[PDB]
């Protein structure tokens, strides 16, 4: 049993997408087949679902005469055809069938712009960080197009005290994360800590060494 | 799904929620209850209380204004109705009780008592004993053989004898035991609370021959002449020895059921399987392990089967049948294992609803008919649909739970009263046992005394009805339909009563008898139906529509399926007295088919507003149609108002019938049910209104309706009970 | 359209604890109700169909009831596991019940960080506030430059819960331009939170180290 779903991305506004949703382990045939959307961090949205047992198919008044879904039977595969797609659009979407049987879902960014590798700076630790006390440090990896980014600490041999933070979009369009640590203080002048950061989309690495700061 | 619910409260018709005459007796239900029939031809049905200290006897076909009868019992039962046993000897109901503190109560009811007026009880009814010590070894199941021998189950796995003298006094007969000496094993001891054998079901084969379940899974054999062990055999050791789990049965239970010589027994391996052999000479010969067909997890317990003669059901190819009972919380299921052949090797499963109609409909908000509007309209609409015993129970949980109604129109309270009432309902219809009414009807019994559920094989339009989301063939006029309500499921309800108002109207002359049929269909079309559906559901309607030879299902339809026949009597056994039971079962039946009648109706008449289909042509089609759906919607409307009216009017309708009928298998309740639909499309209307006169809200819609002279006097003085009711 | 209502918005709850979440319908739907279990990063799960029916393999910890136009999910006894946002639905569905497995307030580690050198030679310059390890999720970020509040020129973000110890961190960004940055001295960063007793404030002066 299982749904797959292929055919999201990053889309141009006004532009259009395909969705395709391959069904198996059930009776395609009399089954209904929906999708849902999730923005980010919003709520479950339904926007349309389609009876294959005869056609009958239904919108959310958000998708209405933007949105066409459709089923072939004959190879157990449902469609969603996204036209004049908005940023209002951008979100995960499922396809699930009646809801038991949920598609692992795929991604949908509506917007513009290229490819951006990332700046990577260092957050310095404090020079007034406690003696005997913990200190954080810390690697900014700002303005990136579009995600994912990764960052790991001394190639991985470092993860107690990590935390990697969502990333933030900003209103440039680009998008920052932070990724910090803490550690003794003591090891500030005694140890190396070094920020892995990795951007796929634009083959970036950096390798960056946070340290205090000289006056 | 072959077969649907009927639920049926034996008080539904009366405002007093409980029967007038009820006597109690006393001694110096809802946690069981099961029907049982008698020499006179009536069913005694009896309910054993939560804490198995009281016990209820009431007769099924008179529950309103027959006995019931309350025995209250000094202490519990040791093991609830498992150490309890009821049956007719002569012309008596013998029940025997072993109660916790060690007793064997008898009691003696003389069938003319249960019969009678008299609110006393003359004589010895009822013995205390204590023939056994059961301080030291605990009994947990009692099981009858004969008037004056009977054998005692105990929980360390004895068995102990019980033999009566004279006509009071009863002894222990004690049977030899060497399972015991197990205890020499390094596995087991004496002591142990665990290692307990003990029988967790029973039965009597040929007078002589005791089978006995064992908690694991033992099918042990004793012979009542020798009183000695003649069989033995682990039922598990032939299918799959599972070393995982196998759950020893850690309680009694219904798990097997003998016919003649075959026997069915039920075994926990994801509490699924059905073992059948057969017994014969003593011999037990394996057939056969039927597994089950559960999923949820498998979370389904068994509360009754009973393993019979075969059904009239849609596969021909039948040797027996075993009706079976599951049950999940308050939510239960009933399905039939068809057995094929006498190899117990090829067999069909058969499902049912397990939620009556007018329950679905409420659940799914499928109801059109009944009326919308005032606060207290719901109250009316909840009270007749519920009866007064649950309307009542909930509107005293309402007040225990501090919910107390602000106003008139106090909708908050209204919407709380929806859920108690429902919930009540449930509760009450919980299933305890199943019974054989007759020779084949199927029936429930429900934890809340006066509450049965009738599992009804269905007709042809009926299976239609309830399998439109699954039915992977079925005929031409089954696809059709099923692409009729494919379009209409998904309009709103709104849009549907108003489409509903105008066939109505069309009747009425409210839309003019001037206008052409195309005209009224424009004026339908205009007002109810533009803007309120998508195109593509019509697009794809059309196109269903266009492979069916629409005059031919049509008039298969109408002329064969819906117009029910003319009879020349096909005994429908005329009633002596008033049953109760069959009233309210035929009237509920009645209610549903002429339901899904009405759905369909509305269905293809729709069809008929949305398509050019030549108004000529189908010109009779078109007006039978209308006529239908109009004394459907009457009907339906009447049986929501005021069903107590209702039934008296329909069963004084027929003349021959008119105490009312007794149908003693499926084909005889059919045939009823649809003499009753003839009835209605075929002087029930002028009785009803009659015995009205003599529900004011009602009869304005419905004599806005039903009236189409007799009908503007009528709407005349019901308006005047003011300018309305002079100028008309 | 029917709006599904959900209370509380968000919970928090011991281990073993009865937890309750209810849903209220705009209009009065039928028991056409379902309830969902989501993760973070994966697809919704089934719990309850039918207000009450209990989903295929589900444990029986979850269940479904019915009071009017109230429904309820109840989760009879808390699993650590059990961490998720929950969903009614009737199609419309809920804002989402967010449960976490509660424990004990603790109080943020604060640091500020300053723009470096390396961002203001671009013309912009953000200025950064960390809040570390804190128990519950509603920390409050003030900004203040030269002791003027500032609003609308700020961001933040918040960790999931840790799987350990259960807290969370916060990231507060002020953004300036690199002129309006150097217009002023003192950037300070003050934190109320539950843990604290009374606020606390990071700055420091322009320029100086």
């Amino acid at each position: 049993v299982q749904l797959v779903e292929s055919g999201g991305g990053l889309v141009q506004p006004g532009g259009s997408l395909r969705l395709s949703c391959a069904a198996s382990g059930f009776n395609f045939s009399s089954s209904s087949i929906h999708w849902v959307r999730q923005a980010p961090g919003k709520g479950l949205e339904w926007v349309a679902s389609i009876s294959s047992y005869y056609g009958y198919t239904s919108y959310a008044d958000s998708v209405k005469g933007r949105f066409t879904i459709s089923a072939d039977t004959s190879k157990n595969t449902a469609y969603l055809q996204m036209n004049s797609l908005r940023a209002e659009d951008t979100a995960v979407y499922y396809c699930a069938r009646y809801m038991d049987y949920w598609g692992q879902g795929t991604l949908v960014t509506v917007s513009s712009a290229s490819t951006k590798g990332p700046s990577v700076f260092p957050l310095a630790p404090s020079s007034k960080s406690t003696s005997g006390g913990t200190a954080a440090l810390g690697c900014l990896v700002k303005d990136y197009f579009p995600e994912p980014v990764t960052v790991s600490w001394n190639s991985g041999a470092l993860t107690s005290g990590v935390h990697t933070f969502p990333a933030v979009l900003q209103s440039s369009g680009l998008y920052s994360l932070s990724s910090v640590v803490t550690v003794p203080s003591s090891s500030l002048g005694t140890q190396t800590y070094i920020c892995n950061v990795n951007h796929k989309p634009s083959n970036t690495k950096v390798d960056k060494k946070v340290e205090p700061k000289s006056c | 799904a072959c077969l649907s619910r009927i639920d049926a409260n034996l008080l539904q018709y009366y405002e007093k929620p409980e029967p007038n005459n009820t006597v109690d007796l006393y001694v110096s239900g809802s946690e069981y209850s099961n029907c049982l029939l008698l020499s006179n031809s009536e069913y005694i049905c009896y309910h054993f209380s939560s804490r198995s200290t009281l016990l209820t006897f009431y007769p099924l076909s008179d529950a309103y204004h027959g006995k019931t009868i309350n025995i209250h019992l000094p202490n519990a039962s040791m093991n609830q109705r498992y150490t309890l046993t009821i049956q007719e000897v002569e012309q008596q109901l013998l029940v025997n009780v072993i109660l916790k503190d060690g007793s064997f109560l008898t009691l003696q009811l003389p069938l003319s008592f249960l019969f009678s007026s008299a609110n006393t009880l003359n004589g010895e009814w009822f013995h205390l004993q204590n023939p056994y010590d059961f301080t030291v070894r605990v009994p947990h199941f009692l099981f009858y053989v004969s008037p004056q021998f009977s054998v005692v189950f105990l929980e360390d796995g004895g068995l102990l004898g019980l033999k009566k003298v004279d006509g009071v006094h009863y002894e222990p007969l004690l049977f030899n035991d060497n399972s015991y000496l197990k205890s020499l094993t390094r596995f087991f001891s004496r002591s142990s609370k665990s290692d307990y054998d003990s029988v967790i079901s029973c039965k009597l084969f040929h007078e002589r021959y005791l089978i006995v379940l064992t908690q694991n899974c033992h099918l042990k054999i004793w012979d009542l002449t020798s009183f000695t062990l003649i069989q033995d055999y682990d039922m598990v050791s032939q299918s799959d020895s599972d070393p995982s789990h196998f759950r020893k049965v850690e309680a009694v239970g219904e798990y097997l059921s003998l016919y003649n010589n075959t026997l069915v027994t039920l075994l926990p391996l994801e509490n699924g399987l059905f073992q059948m052999g057969t017994l014969l000479v003593l011999t037990y010969t394996f057939q056969n392990n039927i597994p089950t067909n559960l999923s949820a997890s498998a979370i389904w317990s068994i509360v009754d089967l009973v393993l019979t003669r075969p059904l009239e059901l849609n596969v021909e190819a039948s040797y027996l049948n075993l009706i079976v009972l599951w049950k999940s919380g308050t939510a239960s299921k009933l399905q039939i294992l068809n057995v094929n052949d006498e190899s117990f090797k090829n067999y069909e499963w058969i499902e049912s609803v397990n939620k009556s109609l007018v329950d679905l409909q409420s659940e799914h908000d499928l109801d059109i008919v009944t009326k919308t509007g005032d606060v207290e309209r719901g109250f009316c609409n909840l009270k007749s649909r519920y009866g007064t015993q649950i309307f009542e129970r909930a509107q005293q949980i309402l007040s225990e739970n501090k919910i107390i109604m602000a106003h008139n129109e106090d909708e908050e309270y209204l919407a709380n009263l929806e859920t108690i009432l429902r919930d009540v309902k449930t509760a009450f219809n919980e299933a305890s046992s199943i019974t054989l009414y007759g020779d084949e009807i199927i029936l429930v019994n429900c934890f809340q005394p006066y509450n049965h559920s009738l599992y009804k094989l269905n007709t042809t339009v009926e299976n239609w009805f309830y399998n439109m989301h699954s039915e992977t063939d079925g005929s031409e006029l089954f696809k059709y339909l099923r692409t009729l309500n494919g379009f209409a499921s998904t309009l709103s309800n709104d849009v549907l009563r108003s489409i509903s108002k105008k066939f109505l109207d069309i009747i009425t002359g409210e839309l003019p008898d001037s206008m052409t049929t195309v005209e009224k269909f424009t004026d339908i079309f205009k007002n109810c139906l533009e803007n309120q559906f998508e195109i593509t559901n019509l697009k794809i309607l059309f196109d269903e529509l266009n492979s069916f030879d629409i005059p031919v299902v049509l008039n298969d339809l109408i002329n064969n399926q819906m117009k029910p026949g003319i009879f020349w009597k096909k005994d429908f056994i005329s009633a002596i007295k008033f049953d109760g039971f069959t009233s309210i079962i035929s009237l509920e039946s009645l209610h549903q088919l002429l339901s899904i009648h009405y759905r369909i109706t509305l269905q293809v008449l729709l069809t008929f507003v949305l398509f050019d289909l030549d108004t000529e042509i189908f010109g009779q089609h078109i007006s039978t149609l209308l006529d239908l759906h109009y004394k459907q919607f009457l009907l339906l409307n009447l049986y929501r108002q005021d069903k107590c009216l209702l039934a008296e009017v329909l069963l004084k309708d027929s003349s021959e019938f008119s105490f009312g009928v007794k149908f003693f298998n499926y084909g005889q309740l059919i045939a009823y049910i649809d003499s009753l639909n003839s009835n209605v499309y075929n002087t029930e209307n002028s009785f009803f209104m009659t015995f009205f006169r003599s529900s004011h809200k009602n009869i304005r819609f419905f004599l806005e309706n039903v009236e189409c002279e007799v009908q503007e006097f009528m709407f005349a003085m019901t308006l005047f009970s003011f300018d309305q009711s002079y100028e008309i | 359209d029917i709006q599904m209502t959900q209370s509380p918005s968000s919970l928090s709850a011991s281990v073993g604890d009865r937890v309750t979440i209810t849903c209220r319908a705009s209009q009065s739907v039928s028991s056409a109700v379902a309830w969902y279990q989501q993760k973070p990063g994966k697809a919704p799960k089934l719990l309850i169909y039918s207000a009450s029916s209990l989903y295929s393999g589900v444990p029986s910890r979850f269940s479904g009831s019915r009071s009017g136009t109230d429904f309820t999910l109840t989760i009879s006894s808390l699993q650590p596991e059990d961490f998720a946002t929950y969903y009614c639905q009737q199609i419309t569905f809920g804002q989402g019940t967010k449960v976490e497995i509660k424990r004990t307030v603790a109080a943020p580690s604060v640091f500020i960080f300053p723009p470096s050198d390396s961002q203001l030679k671009s013309g912009t310059a953000s200025v950064v506030c960390l809040l570390n390890n804190f128990y519950p999720r509603e920390a409050k970020v003030q900004w203040k430059v030269d002791n003027a509040l500032q609003s609308g020129n700020s961001q933040e973000s918040v960790t999931e819960q840790d799987s350990k110890d259960s807290t969370y961190s916060l990231s507060s960004t002020l953004t300036l331009s690199k002129a309006d940055y150097e217009k002023h001295k003192v950037y300070a960063c003050e934190v109320t939170h539950q843990g604290l007793s009374s606020p606390v404030t990071k700055s420091f002066n322009r320029g100086e180290c």
